[PDB]
């Protein structure tokens, strides 16, 4: 089986096949999809949004990201 | 016995007026009493009083 | 989740007096209007299966491109999401018809919502359509001038109620885009 | 899966998005049985009910509980350890282990590591996941068509009936779990919802007694065919 | 069983807590609509005997093909199943009104009815036309009342949205 | 948990016919009543932590070994969920007369009680004492024949009511003993 | 914030169900009994000062050792404190009046309070001296009306249990 | 009161003579046997009242109809008689098992039952629920002797077969 | 769990009484007896695993049944879950030398034993067989007269001490038999 780490980063998979019971937004909204970034190259892109972070999975902001 | 075996009455072809349908108590409460035996529902319908003789043996 | 009765005691909680004469007054046009929002409530519910069936079968037949393979309702899965989303839609709305404040509304199910349909690809401007298609349809029923259904009730004005009813769908349409 | 008392007579679950207060006294019950915990207990775990009025991980909630005090020092400190994995998997999971398998594993993980270790394996369970999450108290589920027969007997022996307190009581289990035998029809007639009929069965009288399921009993089948009976053994 | 007496007890007694005067004006609107769901209830046990026989009546009326070959009502037998699920369902109706919640309804009718309707092939809008047959055979000033005719009307509804 | 009405509704449907005429009759008399019992509700409520602290303190001055070292009040714990029992069993009360059945007061709390007042080593003639002291007290307040509080209501007759709250109180200490 | 919307909303939320008819029964009665409600509250909107005045005073009426040494009250910013928190008292029983719950009388100034006043040496008995004044200044027909009287009433015992 | 001494004394007497040295083998296993009997009647008088709790609250688990109406059992007296017969029985079942055989069981609770519970209205059914669970729930390993659990439920098996 | 002083403040509280001179003064022998339990308890400690297989392969070699095709230990799971079982039973036994008090060891692991290894099929005579061994073992690891080991100790009696170990391994074979 999978890491409880691991498990946490992952994904949330689709419903009539991953999960029985559905799921509640908070959610989707607290752990999803969870993707940190490379050093940004420019003046301009720096001071706007966090790099990887470690030991938080953050999901759907990191989509807008 | 009386078995049709290759055998469908559409009961759509017909008029639309004449399917007629009758339920000989419409109620809940008297086609089953709180015990088994029923008039009606089930197999217990085998044992009711009369009938028991048969009428066909005129021919 | 707050009622009418909670939004004006928390703005004079902020206000950090007693509740006063005009709230109240606005208030007593509440209790005022009293069943009208009974009766309005029980006509959007005692509907409600048939118009998440007639809402999202429009939905569909408006935008065929969602029962194209590839779409997000091309599954039966798919399609039992998506019935089961409208249902849950209409529910909040008529909580948010008996409560009179849309905190409920806001609480329970539109906060995080559109990070979870960018989440799982839902196209969020036909979700929006089936939204409007609720709103059209739940006001004509709020009417009574339903195509299909004439219910037998006392007349009186319910624009106010209506224009309010419609107020929540336009909040949730606009909370999805 | 009809699950036929899950809604209709169980209480619905308490999800997390309503009040904050209603979750955290639900878990408490639910956590603990009936423990009637009292001024003391409640202010010496303030942090754990500060962590989850703050975020609702409820998960995070059961499993800063079981590593307190407060329950460890009831339950792990008066109580025996077959009792002691028992009531873990009533606390915690809502249901009791399905096999001498499973109890075997439980304590195979705690003897190898600890008491953390084995706290987190319950609370990182799939299936642990699956019923509840992060967001849902724990509380006794009304699946239907359950992996084990015994898992229901002794589910329901070990969900006991409305006012339970496990203080007074002493371990049900521990001969049921290693030997197979399903619990006394009684203690799982008494723990039943209200409007299940409890233990109507009980064939008992001059005839048709047939009390104790008996393993070593032998199987008899009688089948008509027109001839007559053939009987298969 | 839900009606607002269980309801408010199972919530103050969620909560733990006395039974404030939030409860007792919701048993109060419980003893303020009484009068109209149990007039609906007298005048539903007076005639639901012509109620079930006009209701499955109209039930064949539309769907013949019950009738014909069939995998329905194929012989007088299941025809009195049919009147009998009708009276149950009239029964569950009165026992709605009387309690003045869905409780007994659903947890008696509907509550697992449609693994029983996909497993023994019976079709659900049949009975839908049935009810919409009632629906359609009220009166608003004639039979019943105007307000506990409404009642009725809401709990007949009640049962097609739960069964479409 | 069954109120008067779900009483009525299980009792006909056992009897698998429509409510009937004379049920009706009774359950009329039963929201005939009313206000009479909302009242009453109102009265048992808006007293009780202190019903609960005179009787279980006329628990203890009664009978002075509960208090006595080794007995099963003598802890300030044991004192201590020695209330919040007496508490309990006041909020079921409550509830059944709510209620107008015994319905809920059998499903909750006395289903299992002496069994575990068993197991915990409670005697539980001390517990049928404070029970009885809870009656005495309880249909005191409800005649409004209280000697420190006497509030205002409407004057009516109300002996069917309190022998119904006296029959709560009876079987709650009738299932301890 | 607890009253009879919100309790029935949050129970057929957590049920999952649409509101049915029992809901709108419950807040029938809350549409009963609001009148009352609002009675009482517009009048004690209107001479809440003296209100807190006279109950402040008969609280260090009753306890005079507050003003003595005291482990209390033991300057007129003190005082202060006390007649402040006598009109957040009232006007919480405002509040839980309006709403016509208990609720917004429980989560701001029930919640919590226990820890505060066994931190802060705060007696509850003072409290409890000062509420009793006021339900034993209450008149039958004179200053509110019967029935709206009464609902008061049933406010501030709540808090007087809650606080004893 | 039969037991193995009255038997044999009973015996040599109704010959007339001496007792000879079979009555003393008799009554050597007597002395051989008492040593499990007197056990299971040690452990009978330790823990009665849980046995007569578990007996007569299984006794209407498997039998509700009792407790309504007219039926025995309905009132709390009765059922105070319930418990009290069962209390009764499992006195009897350790006179019997002190004495070693079935003498004092027979005459002061089978003897004449039949005229009693028949002419009360009082089945017997419902005792053989209650002794059936009493003979169920029992380990011979954990709570008793392994020969006194066999007198234990022998005893029972004779109240049983004594009864209906 | 009780050590010494907890079963004195026990007995003086059903006593009821302050906690006085004699038992004071048999607990100050306690506290003397002090370094010599300390060096006890670390003599037990520090040879647990090789007791433990010592015992467990002598009660093997005692019985060779249980190696026999259908005996208990006839497996390597059952062989590791036996050395796992021997294990914990020196574990508990340690922890009621450093207390003094038999209370830990009847309320972890004693209560409930014979039950189970009656559940299992476990024979209850091979298991006092290998409790008897521990306590031998033991009692000459604790006297300093091991044949492998002579480890440095400060010569003095203890007898009284070697005494309660051998009254703890009492305890535990007379308990699974
Ligand atoms: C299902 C797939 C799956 C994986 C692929 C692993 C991945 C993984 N590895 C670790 C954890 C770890 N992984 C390594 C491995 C490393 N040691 C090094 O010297 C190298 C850089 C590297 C091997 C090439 C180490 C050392 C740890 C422990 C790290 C630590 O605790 O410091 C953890 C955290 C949990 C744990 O401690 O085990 C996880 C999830 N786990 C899974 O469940
Ligand atoms: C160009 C360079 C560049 C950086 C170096 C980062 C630096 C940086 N990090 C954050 C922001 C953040 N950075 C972290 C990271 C941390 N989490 C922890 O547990 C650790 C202490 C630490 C990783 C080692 C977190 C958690 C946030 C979000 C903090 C919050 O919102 O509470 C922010 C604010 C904007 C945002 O929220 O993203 C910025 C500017 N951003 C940049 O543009
Ligand atoms: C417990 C359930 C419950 C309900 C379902 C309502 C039902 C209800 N509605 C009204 C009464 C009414 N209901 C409506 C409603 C409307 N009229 C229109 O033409 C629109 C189609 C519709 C918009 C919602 C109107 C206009 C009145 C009359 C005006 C009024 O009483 O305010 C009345 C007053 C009494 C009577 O008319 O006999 C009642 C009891 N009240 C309840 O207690
Ligand atoms: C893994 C195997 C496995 C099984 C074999 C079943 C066995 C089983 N059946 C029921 C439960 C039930 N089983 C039946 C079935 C019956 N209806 C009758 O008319 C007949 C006597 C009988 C079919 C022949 C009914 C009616 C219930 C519900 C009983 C009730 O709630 O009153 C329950 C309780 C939980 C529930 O309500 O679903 C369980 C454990 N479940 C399992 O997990
Ligand atoms: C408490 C409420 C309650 C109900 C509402 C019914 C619902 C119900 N109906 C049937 C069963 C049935 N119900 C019908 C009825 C139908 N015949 C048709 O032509 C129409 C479509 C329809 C009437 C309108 C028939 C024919 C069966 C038997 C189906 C079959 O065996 O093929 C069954 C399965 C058990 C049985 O065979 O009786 C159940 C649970 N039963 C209940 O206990
Ligand atoms: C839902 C209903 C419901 C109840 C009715 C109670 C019943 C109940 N009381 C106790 C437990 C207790 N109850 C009492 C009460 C008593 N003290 C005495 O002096 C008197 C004899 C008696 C009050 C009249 C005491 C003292 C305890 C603790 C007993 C102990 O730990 O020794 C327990 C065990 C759990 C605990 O310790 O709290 C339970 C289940 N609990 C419930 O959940
Ligand atoms: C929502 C909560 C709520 C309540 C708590 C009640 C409170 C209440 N009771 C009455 C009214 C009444 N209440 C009683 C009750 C009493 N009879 C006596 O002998 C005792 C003193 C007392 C029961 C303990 C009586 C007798 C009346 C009628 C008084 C009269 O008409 O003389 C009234 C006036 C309206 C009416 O006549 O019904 C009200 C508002 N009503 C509510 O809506
Ligand atoms: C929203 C509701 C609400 C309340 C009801 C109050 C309750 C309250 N009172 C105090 C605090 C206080 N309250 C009093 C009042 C008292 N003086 C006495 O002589 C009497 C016993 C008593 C008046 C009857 C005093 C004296 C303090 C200050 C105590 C101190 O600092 O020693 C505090 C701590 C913060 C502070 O110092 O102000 C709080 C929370 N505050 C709130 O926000
Ligand atoms: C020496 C042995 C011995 C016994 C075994 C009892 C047997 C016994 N029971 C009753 C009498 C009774 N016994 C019961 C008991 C029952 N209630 C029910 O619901 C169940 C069917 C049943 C318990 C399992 C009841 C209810 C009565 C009173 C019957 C009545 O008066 O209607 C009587 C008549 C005298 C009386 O009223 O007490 C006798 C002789 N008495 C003895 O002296
Ligand atoms: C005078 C005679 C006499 C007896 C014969 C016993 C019979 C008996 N056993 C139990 C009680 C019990 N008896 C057992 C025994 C069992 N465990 C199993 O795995 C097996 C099925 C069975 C052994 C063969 C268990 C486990 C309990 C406790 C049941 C529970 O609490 O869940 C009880 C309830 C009180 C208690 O908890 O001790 C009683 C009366 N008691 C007596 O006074
Ligand atoms: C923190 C750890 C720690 C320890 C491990 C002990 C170790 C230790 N033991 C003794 C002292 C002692 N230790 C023993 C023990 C022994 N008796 C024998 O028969 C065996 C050889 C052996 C037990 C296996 C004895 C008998 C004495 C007293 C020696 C003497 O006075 O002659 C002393 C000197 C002080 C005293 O008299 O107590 C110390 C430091 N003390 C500590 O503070
Ligand atoms: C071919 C694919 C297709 C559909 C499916 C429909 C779906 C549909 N229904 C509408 C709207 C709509 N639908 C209903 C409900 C419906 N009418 C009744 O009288 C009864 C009994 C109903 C359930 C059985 C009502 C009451 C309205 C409001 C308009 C009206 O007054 O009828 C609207 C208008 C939306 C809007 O105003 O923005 C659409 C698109 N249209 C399509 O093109
Ligand atoms: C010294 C240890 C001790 C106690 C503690 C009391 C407890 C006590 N209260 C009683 C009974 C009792 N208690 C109250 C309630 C109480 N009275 C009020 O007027 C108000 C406002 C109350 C709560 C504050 C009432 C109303 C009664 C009924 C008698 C009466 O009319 O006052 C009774 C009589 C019981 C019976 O009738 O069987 C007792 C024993 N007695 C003791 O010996
Ligand atoms: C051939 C199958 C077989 C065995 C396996 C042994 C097992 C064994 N060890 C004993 C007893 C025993 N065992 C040890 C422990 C052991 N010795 C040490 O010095 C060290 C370091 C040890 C762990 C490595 C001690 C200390 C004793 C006590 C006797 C002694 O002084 O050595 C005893 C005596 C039991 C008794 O007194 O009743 C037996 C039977 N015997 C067998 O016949």
């Amino acid at each position: 089986v999978v890491d409880p780490f691991q498990r946490k980063f992952q994904s949330i998979g689709k419903i009539g096949i991953d999960y029985s019971r559905p799921k509640k937004l908070a959610t989707y909204k607290r752990v999803g999809y969870s993707v940190g970034l490379d050093f940004p190259n420019a003046v301009s892109m720096a001071g706007h949004y966090s790099l990887t972070d470690c030991t938080r999975a953050g999901g759907a902001a990191k989509i807008l990201m | 016995i009386a078995n049709p075996d290759v055998s469908s009455v559409d009961y759509q072809l017909m008029p639309p007026g004449s399917v007629i349908v009758q339920p000989d108590e419409v109620s809940a409460a008297k086609m089953l009493p709180v015990s088994g035996m029923s008039k009606h529902i089930g197999k217990t319908k085998r044992l009711v009083e009369g009938d028991g003789l048969s009428d066909y043996s005129r021919l | 989740m707050l009622d009418a009765f909670s939004r004006v005691v928390v703005n004079s909680d902020s206000k950090a007096a007693y509740v006063g004469g005009s709230d109240l007054q606005s208030l007593k046009t509440f209790i005022s209007d009293g069943n009208k929002r009974l009766d309005a409530v029980n006509c959007i519910v005692s509907n409600a299966s048939c118009i998440v069936s007639d809402a999202i079968s429009g939905m569909i037949c408006e935008n065929p491109g969602l029962i194209a393979p590839g779409g997000n309702c091309y599954t039966n899965r798919r399609m039992a999401a998506c019935l089961r989303d409208g249902e849950i839609i209409l529910r909040y709305v008529s909580y948010a018809l008996l409560a009179g404040d849309s905190s409920v509304l806001d609480d329970r199910c539109l906060n995080g919502l559109k990070e979870t349909y960018i989440a799982l690809g839902v196209p969020t401007a036909s979700t929006s359509r089936a939204v409007s298609i609720m709103k059209a349809a739940s006001t004509a029923f709020i009417m009574n001038t339903a195509s299909g259904r004439k219910i037998e009730i006392a007349a009186g004005d319910c624009q106010a109620l209506q224009s309010e009813a419609a107020a929540y769908f336009d909040k949730v349409g606009s909370a999805v885009d | 899966a009809f699950s036929s008392i899950d809604r209709i007579l169980t209480a619905d679950p308490v999800a997390f998005p309503n009040g904050t207060e209603s979750v955290i006294r639900a878990t408490y019950i639910q956590v603990f049985g009936n423990a009637h915990v009292m001024d003391s207990e409640r202010e010496e775990l303030a942090t754990a009910e500060s962590n989850v009025c703050r975020t609702g991980n409820v998960r995070e909630f059961v499993r800063a509980i079981v590593l307190s005090e407060n329950y460890k020092s009831r339950f792990f400190y008066s109580v025996s350890q077959y009792r002691f994995i028992e009531l873990m998997f009533k606390h915690i999971l809502g249901r009791a282990p399905e096999s001498r398998a499973e109890y075997a594993e439980a304590m195979a993980v705690y003897n190898t590591k600890g008491y953390e270790p084995l706290v987190s394996w319950f609370v990182d369970s799939l299936e642990y996941n699956e019923n509840f999450g992060s967001w849902i108290v724990p509380y006794g589920i009304y699946q239907g068509c359950y992996s084990s027969n015994e898992l229901f007997n002794r589910s329901v022996a070990m969900r006991l009936a409305p006012g339970c307190s496990d203080k007074g009581r002493s371990a049900m289990l521990q001969y049921c779990v290693l030997s197979g035998d399903s619990p006394n029809w009684l203690s799982i007639s008494k723990a039943l919802p209200a409007g299940t009929e409890k233990g109507t069965g009980l064939c008992i009288g001059g005839h048709w007694q047939s009390s104790q399921r008996n393993k070593q009993a032998p199987v008899k089948g009688k089948s008509k065919i027109p001839g007559g009976v053939i009987v298969t053994e | 069983m839900k009606s607002v007496i269980t309801t408010t007890i199972s919530a103050a007694d969620a909560a733990g807590r006395f039974p404030s005067s939030s409860d007792l004006e919701s048993i109060q609107g419980n003893i303020q609509r009484a009068s109209a769901r149990l007039e609906a209830a007298e005048k539903l046990s007076g005639n639901h005997e012509a109620v079930v026989k006009e209701a499955g009546d109209a039930c064949f009326a539309k769907y013949s093909y019950l009738k014909n070959s069939g995998e329905a009502g194929d012989s007088q037998e299941k025809i009195n199943k049919c009147y009998r699920d009708v009276d149950h369902y009239m029964r569950l109706i009165n026992y709605s009104l009387v309690v003045g919640g869905t409780g007994p309804l659903d947890e008696w009718g509907i509550a697992g009815s449609r693994e029983v309707y996909r497993t023994l092939n019976l079709p659900g809008s049949a009975y839908i036309a049935s009810f919409t047959f009632t629906r359609d055979r009220l009166c608003v000033p004639r039979d019943m009342s105007s307000q506990a005719g409404v009642e009725f009307v809401a709990a007949l509804d009640y049962v097609i949205n739960s069964l479409s």
